[PDB]
């Protein structure tokens, strides 16, 4: 469907940390997989895990992030 | 032979005839489209020019005279003039695209001037020793064009798009997406009164659109497409225009309505800033020229001896003059009949004082020896033009009298000699300055006169000529004069709509860089040429007490707060009910606890002690005002007279403060010592002033008035509904037609001061001009154009008017401040070993440099690719300066001690980084985030301190940093100056009528919103706007009687206070900004 990174209303991302333990649980929680963490250019560091519904949001691109 | 030919050249009937020949070609060049009869003797010109050539070519006399003695530059010009002609004669093939270069000939008059020659030489080389400081400025211009960007980019596109978008125009090809969101301007909504699209906005403090209308950011770009700060080139341009302030009001009203309130901080920086440099840069190029100058029968015997010998007749005929020049100043708009009777009388016998007196000086002492003197043979002329007069310009010959004050008058005889000066020694810098105007009035009229009469539709309104335009030479002239006042931008963007972008710029920058250059230089010239026991107990107690610090500051808070109660006391008081009585309670708190304080002061010091201080009497009238309301109020009888006068007096508490704070009282002691130094120079401009608007009155008193019906909001057909006032009368069965007079006039002397200083300051003075360049009759409307050559009187009076008088200004406050000063680890030792060499450094000004590109080339939704690019290209960045810092950070072991910048550069990067990590709140919040960036641009400014070759750069930094704390100081003053009018504003100016200046964003009404208006009026941008919704009274414009929340009823604004308010607050601020700017830089210096 779409996917993307932990993202955060509207539309940008949330913080993880230079290691393995940063933002599990959240990303877990809304229904994710893998982990890691890479910086989204211009929207800042975020933390994929994969396999996410249109449940909870997304990385968009396009215009800005904006709020 | 060539012999002959070098007799024949230097001959004198030569250089006569040339010039002659220039001055022809002057004459018929600047006629445009010149009918084919006469015009054809422009070969005969060409013939005079190749006969002048051919006749140097051979009085040098060989093949090598094109290599030895035609190198000079000026001649270089002499062979272009010759091949071009006969490049546009010979041969063509015609799309005209040579015929724009005719006037390569006016500077041929430079050629043959021996002077002309000298002085432009010299101009040119003060352009060459500007190069560094321009350098530098366009450097600062770009810096902040990026911050500019960043800040605002696209914003000036937003517009209240008419709430549309509604569902499924699949997608947009339907106006009842971007095709009509975009290219259907009836979808917007235009500005109250005026033909401009309304700006809006997503931020609370920003302006925002009725109900119904939606702020979308899809529009065309802003005023005409010219002022977008999107991109970095028109970025550019737009700051270049707050640096000079030539109609910034303009863009800083609508770059604070899409943006926000709060954005303008950002044109406060700016103008503070930009002004102050541009001050700064003045002063260094003045210096460079002062540096340069640095470098370098029986019965008729009888009675005539009687009369010449006693005297004392001067003081006599000195009062009758003075008199005189009252006289007329009686002469208003509507004098009754027995009065415009009586008055002609008295200049009559006026006229016929001075006449015998004339005969009687010619008499009394020689009629051939003694009347030769200078002063007397003026005298005579104007006695002649009198008597012409009376044997509507024609009755003001006689206002030249007024000048034979200046034997007695010490400084008006002085601006005399200005004047004088300016045609006298430093005559030829004046004639240089009336050729390039000349030689750009025609350029411009060559070049764009084709495009201004083709495409006039495009720059007007109306279906009607221009206002201004380049088309006829006498309009060329007047727009090429504009330019030297500095009003460039509003006729570069009609020019360009017309001509081109590109040809536009080139010129008009031309001739503001040039025309500024040459004006600056000649207003430099004239000034440098210008120069019990239980008793003693009390008493040891209370002098304690006020001596001990806590009580000082604790008063100090005390007023802070008491000035901060004002704040809160406009229109929404009601609504703010909790708040209100609170100011009740805290308003007689205040005036206990400064009435103690006042009564404090006098046990200890006493009342002679006390008393002699100045400042003491200051606070002590302000408390008394409110005693003296609070007395009212507890005692009786209010709600009448002129309490609620008391009660707006209490905006002078900000004042107390004045006294307590150090920096705020040597400002102000040092602005009001200075002042009988100005009382003089200002009676002598006012008697400038005067002559200028009596003349005014008897050219333009009652020509004014012109009102048409209510509808439309300006003049109706001239020449054919109604075209007297009397003829306005009679066809006014409909209420519509209001005859009414134009806001600002000269209808009546003190009118007619008014009308000049908005003139003389350049501000407002477009209507004044149209409303009297139009004038038609005494009674009659205004006709478009009729009369157009009044302008000249205009000119006439901004150059002595305006020019001369601030010159005379300039030159007195310079003369009276200076006579007041004389009157009184493998890796550890690589980077060791490397860090030294100075192309290690040279590295990061690259990437950097490199870095101010990257900036510099976004646009504002530049592309989807682009942005990600770019974004990448900015991480990179980021991570670089970050890698590079943390590596050098300790090269050596004391190398981040060593630099303080090198430790700064360190906060800028955390600063940054945590920007991109955090970005997804910080947008919306601050600024930017990339907005941060930009101060890695500032290092550079490192790299200039260490270069070794230019000390142009060095003077103007060092000026600055010197002269950097004392533009705080002032701006605090001009900040307490702004709180106080504000609050005398508040009351005065809420409710007003909504009109010019005063939109819905920019009001009196709050101080929130009083702190902007007042801030824009301080540099006098838009002070004609503001004044006029407050001068009208009545109807058709205003309304007498609406009912309003608060007492004060109805929108009309007060005339009298008014103009006191906006008058008084232009010259104070011009005072405080040209004292300090100058007291600064000659303590400096
Ligand atoms: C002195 C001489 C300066 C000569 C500069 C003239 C250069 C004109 C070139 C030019 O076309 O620049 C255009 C913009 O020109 C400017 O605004 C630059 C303004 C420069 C201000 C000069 C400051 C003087 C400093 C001393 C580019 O606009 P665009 O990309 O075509 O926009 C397209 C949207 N329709
Ligand atoms: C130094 C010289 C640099 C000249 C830069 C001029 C660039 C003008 C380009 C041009 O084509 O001008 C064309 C006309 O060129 C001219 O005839 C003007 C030449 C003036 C040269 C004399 C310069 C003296 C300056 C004082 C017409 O442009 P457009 O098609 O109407 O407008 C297109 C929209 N941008
Ligand atoms: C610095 C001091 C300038 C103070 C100007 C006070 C003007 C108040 C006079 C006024 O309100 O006239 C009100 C009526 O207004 C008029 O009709 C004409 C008033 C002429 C305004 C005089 C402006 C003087 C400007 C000074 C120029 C040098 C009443
Ligand atoms: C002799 C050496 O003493 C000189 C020192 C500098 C000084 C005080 C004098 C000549 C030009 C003066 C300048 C006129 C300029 O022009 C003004 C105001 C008017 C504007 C046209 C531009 O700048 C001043 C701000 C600028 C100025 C007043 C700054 C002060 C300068 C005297
Ligand atoms: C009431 C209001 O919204 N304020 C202004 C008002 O001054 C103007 O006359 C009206 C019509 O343009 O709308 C806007
Ligand atoms: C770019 C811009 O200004 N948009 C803002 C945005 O917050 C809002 O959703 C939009 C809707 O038209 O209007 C406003
Ligand atoms: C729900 C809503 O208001 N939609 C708007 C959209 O039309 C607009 O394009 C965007 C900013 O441009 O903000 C959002
Ligand atoms: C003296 C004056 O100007 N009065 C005017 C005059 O033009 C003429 O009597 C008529 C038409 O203008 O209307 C009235
Ligand atoms: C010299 C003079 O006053 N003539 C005017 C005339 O121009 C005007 O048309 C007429 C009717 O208004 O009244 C009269
Ligand atoms: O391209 C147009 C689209 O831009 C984005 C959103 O604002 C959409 O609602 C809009 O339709």
């Amino acid at each position: 469907v779409r996917d993307g990174y932990i993202a955060q209303p509207e539309n940008c991302v949330y913080h993880c940390f230079p290691g393995s333990s940063g933002c599990d649980t959240l990303c877990k929680e809304k229904g994710g997989t893998s982990g890691h963490c890479g910086f989204k250019v211009g929207h800042g560091l975020a933390c994929w895990c994969n396999a996410l519904p249109d449940n909870v949001g997304i990385i968009v691109e396009g215009e800005k992030c904006h709020s | 032979v060539r012999r002959a030919a070098v007799k024949i050249l230097v001959h004198s009937l030569f250089s006569m005839l040339i010039m002659c020949t220039i001055l022809t070609n002057c004459v018929f060049m600047a006629q445009h489209d010149p009918p084919p009869w006469t015009k054809y003797v422009e070969y005969t010109f060409t013939a005079i020019y190749t006969f002048e050539s051919l006749v140097k070519i051979l009085a040098r006399g060989f093949c090598l005279h094109a290599f030895t003695f035609l190198r000079d530059p000026w001649n270089w010009l002499d062979f272009s003039v010759i091949v071009m002609a006969y490049t546009t004669e010979f041969v063509d093939g015609n799309v005209s695209a040579l015929r724009t270069f005719r006037v390569l000939r006016a500077l041929k008059t430079i050629s043959v001037i021996s002077g002309l020659k000298t002085i432009v030489g010299a101009l040119i080389q003060s352009v060459k020793k500007l190069a560094d400081v321009m350098v530098l400025t366009v450097f600062c211009l770009s810096v902040f064009a990026l911050i500019g960007l960043q800040l605002f980019m696209g914003n000036l596109r937003h517009k209240c798009v008419r709430n549309f978008t509604e569902l499924n125009g699949t997608n947009g090809s339907v106006e009842a997406s971007l095709d009509v969101y975009l290219n259907d301007p009836a979808n917007y909504l235009l500005k109250n009164g005026t033909t401009d699209v309304l700006l809006c906005g997503n931020s609370s403090d920003a302006g925002t659109c009725p109900e119904g209308y939606r702020c979308l950011k899809a529009g065309e770009n802003p005023d005409h497409g010219y002022t977008s700060f999107d991109s970095f080139a028109w970025a550019f341009l737009a700051l270049f225009r707050l640096m000079t302030q030539d109609c910034w009001e303009r863009l800083y009203q609508q770059t604070l309505r899409s943006a926000g309130k709060i954005y303008m901080i950002f044109f406060m920086l700016v103008i503070f800033l930009g002004s102050f440099y541009l001050v700064n840069l003045i002063l260094a190029v003045v210096a460079m020229a002062y540096e340069e100058q640095n470098q370098a029968w029986m019965s008729i015997k009888q009675k005539v001896k009687f009369v010449v010998m006693d005297p004392f007749a001067d003081l006599t005929i000195t009062m009758c003059i003075v008199l005189n020049t009252l006289f007329m100043a009686l002469e208003h708009y509507n004098m009754t009949a027995e009065f415009e009777e009586m008055l002609q009388v008295g200049n009559l016998v006026f006229t016929g004082i001075f006449t015998a007196e004339m005969t009687f000086k010619i008499i009394a002492l020689d009629p051939y020896y003694y009347f030769q003197q200078g002063w007397n043979i003026f005298d005579s002329i104007i006695v002649i033009l009198s008597l012409m007069e009376l044997g509507s310009v024609l009755r003001s010959f006689r206002l030249l009298r007024v000048f034979k004050l200046a034997k007695s008058w010490p400084t008006l005889n002085t601006l005399i000699k200005i004047i004088g000066n300016s045609v006298g020694a430093l005559g030829n810098l004046t004639l240089v300055l009336a050729i390039i105007v000349f030689i750009f009035a025609v350029v411009g009229m060559q070049l764009f006169g084709k495009n201004y009469s083709e495409l006039r539709h495009r720059i007007s309104d109306s279906g009607l000529l221009p206002r201004w335009h380049m088309m006829d030479f006498f309009h060329a002239f007047l727009i090429i004069f504009r330019i030297l006042c500095g009003e460039w931008i509003e006729t570069m963007w009609d020019c360009m709509e017309v001509s081109g972008q590109s040809l536009c710029l080139l010129v008009f920058l031309l001739v503001m860089v040039i025309g500024n250059l040459v004006v600056l230089n000649l207003f430099l010239a004239l000034l440098l040429s210008s120069f019990g026991k239980v008793w003693w107990r009390l008493r040891k107690t209370c002098y304690r007490i006020v001596e001990h610090s806590w009580f000082e500051t604790f008063i100090i808070f005390m007023i802070l707060l008491s000035s901060g109660a004002l704040a809160f006391e406009d229109i929404y008081l009601e609504e703010r009910k909790t708040i209100k009585v609170l100011l009740e309670y805290a308003d007689k708190m205040f005036t206990y606890v400064f009435v103690l304080e006042m009564l404090l002061k006098w046990v200890a010091y006493g009342f002679k002690k006390y008393f002699t201080n100045a400042w003491c009497w200051l606070d002590f009238l302000i408390v008394d005002v409110s005693l003296v309301s609070l007395v009212a109020n507890t005692l009786g009888f209010a709600e009448m007279g002129p309490i609620k006068s008391l009660r707006t007096l209490r905006a002078l508490r900000p004042l107390r403060a004045l006294s307590r704070f150090e920096g705020m009282r040597v400002v102000v002691n040092a602005l009001v010592g200075a002042i009988p130094s100005i009382m003089n120079v200002l009676l002598v401009c006012l008697i400038f002033w005067l002559i200028f608007s009596i003349m005014g009155v008897n050219l333009f008193a009652g020509k004014f008035g012109r009102c048409i019906n209510q509808t439309e909001g300006d003049l109706p057909l001239n020449y054919t509904i109604v075209n007297n006032k009397s003829e306005c009368e009679s066809f006014n069965v409909t209420g519509e037609l209001y005859w009414t007079k134009v806001k600002v006039n000269f209808d009546n002397v003190g009118a007619g001061y008014l009308a000049l200083l908005q003139v003389a300051t350049f501000k407002g003075w477009m209507d004044i001009m149209y409303a009297a360049v139009d004038s038609r009759g005494y009674e009659e409307q205004p006709q478009w154009e009729d009369n157009l050559y009044m302008y000249i009187y205009f000119v006439v009076f901004i150059i002595f008017g305006s020019f001369f008088t601030l010159n005379l200004f300039i030159g007195v406050i310079i003369d009276n401040f200076n006579q007041q000063k004389k009157k009184l680890n493998k890796y550890q030792g690589f980077i060791f070993d490397i860090v030294t060499k100075q192309a290690f450094d040279v590295t990061i000004m690259f990437l950097i440099c490199l870095n101010m590109v990257t900036m510099m080339v976004e646009t504002d939704d530049q592309s989807p690719e682009k942005v990600n690019i770019l974004a990448k290209i900015n991480l990179l960045f980021v991570a670089i300066f970050t890698g590079e810092c943390i590596v050098k950070m300790a090269a050596l072991r004391h190398y981040y001690f060593t630099n303080s910048w090198n430790i700064f550069d360190f906060v800028v990067v955390i600063l940054s980084i945590v920007g991109t990590v955090l970005s997804d709140i910080i947008q919306k919040y601050f600024f930017s985030p990339t907005l941060f960036r930009v101060i890695r641009l500032a290092r550079i400014g490192r790299i200039l301190r260490l270069i070794r070759g230019a000390k142009g750069i060095r003077t103007l930094l060092f000026a600055l940093m010197m002269s950097l704390p004392a533009l705080f100081n002032i701006g605090l003053l001009l900040f307490l100056v702004m709180f106080i009018y504000s609050i005398f504003g508040m009351a005065n100016f809420a409710y007003v009528k909504w009109e010019a200046g005063i939109d819905d964003m920019f009001n009196f009404q709050t101080f929130a919103n009083s702190m902007l208006c007042l801030f824009q009026i301080t540099t006098s941008a838009g002070w004609d706007g503001l004044l006029s919704p407050i001068l009208n009274t009545g109807p058709p414009y205003c309304d007498p009687n609406l009912p309003n929340s608060n007492g004060s009823r109805g929108n009309c604004g007060s005339p009298a206070v008014g103009i006191l308010f906006f008058t008084t607050y232009i010259i104070i601020s011009f005072l405080i900004v040209v004292n300090m700017y100058i007291a600064i830089i000659l303590e400096n210096f």
